[PDB]
């Protein structure tokens, strides 16, 4: 009985992927204008490709320099400051 | 990411432009390959930059000795 709510928790989501997309995250920077917001929306739809309404969520994370990290359920695509720990081949060569 | 790019090649043609030549090692970096080629050439060997080397050697006396035989 001490439990339930992990059985609770747990059936939410198991009842979310019935119609859930298992949303995203941005995580760059102070919140943009609504344009840039609505095409993000726009083409993360044509990337589902299951007739599923996705949600998402933005989180401030200033220590990605100029850059923005995106996931897709279990994708995770990435450019962000990566790209300058990627100068190594001006060392390693 | 190539504005990322070419921000990278502005900066290595500043570290090109140089007159004192190192500006972030001072004594440090001075001090320790003067040494480190000093230790390194105490075990190279002791030759001067443009004086070439000449000398001769001396042979073994071929002497003789005497055996009285007829």
């Amino acid at each position: 009985l001490s439990s339930t709510p992990g059985v609770i928790s747990a059936f939410s989501t198991m009842m979310s992927v019935h119609r859930g997309e298992v949303p995203c995250s941005v995580t760059t920077a102070s919140p943009l204008d609504e344009a840039t917001l609505t095409e993000l929306k726009t083409v993360l739809k044509s990337f589902l490709s299951k007739g599923q309404i996705l949600k998402l969520e933005v989180k401030v994370d200033p220590s990605i320099m100029g850059g923005m990290i995106v996931r897709i359920g279990e994708k995770y695509v990435d450019m962000s400051a990566k790209t300058k720990i990627q100068k190594l081949s001006r060392a390693m060569r | 990411v190539q504005k990322l790019f070419v921000d990278k090649i502005r900066e290595y043609r500043t570290k090109r432009q140089t007159s004192g030549g190192p500006v972030d090692a001072g004594p440090e970096y001075q001090q320790d390959l003067d040494r480190e080629l000093f230790k390194l050439k105490q075990m190279y060997g002791k030759a001067d930059m443009n004086t070439f080397p000449n000398f001769t050697f001396e042979d073994p006396k071929f002497e003789a000795v005497e055996k009285p035989q007829s």
